[PDB]
């Protein structure tokens, strides 16, 4: 009895940690979409900046 | 084929493309 209790709250331990796994996931690709845009942002304004001359 | 993927193990470490599909929070619409 004791034996297979122990085994279930194995079970339930390893669930949680991969929710927290899962939703870290989406987080950090998620801060590599907005990177990328605020890179291109950077470049814009540069160009933006540089045609200000003539 | 088209079938149940695990969308689970998903830190591609640069996938700056169309891709990498589900949720993203890309922007809809762009410059123009």
């Amino acid at each position: 009895w004791d034996e297979h209790d122990n085994r279930t709250r194995l079970a339930e331990r390893i669930d949680t940690v991969n929710r927290w796994k899962e939703t870290l996931d989406k987080c950090l690709t998620d801060l590599d979409a907005e990177i990328d845009s605020l890179a291109q942002a950077k470049e814009s304004a540069e160009q933006n900046l540089q045609a200000k001359n003539l | 084929f088209g079938a149940k993927l695990p969308w689970r193990s998903d830190y591609v470490p640069l996938l700056s493309l169309p891709q990498r599909p589900r949720f993203t929070a890309q922007d809809f619409r762009q410059r123009g």
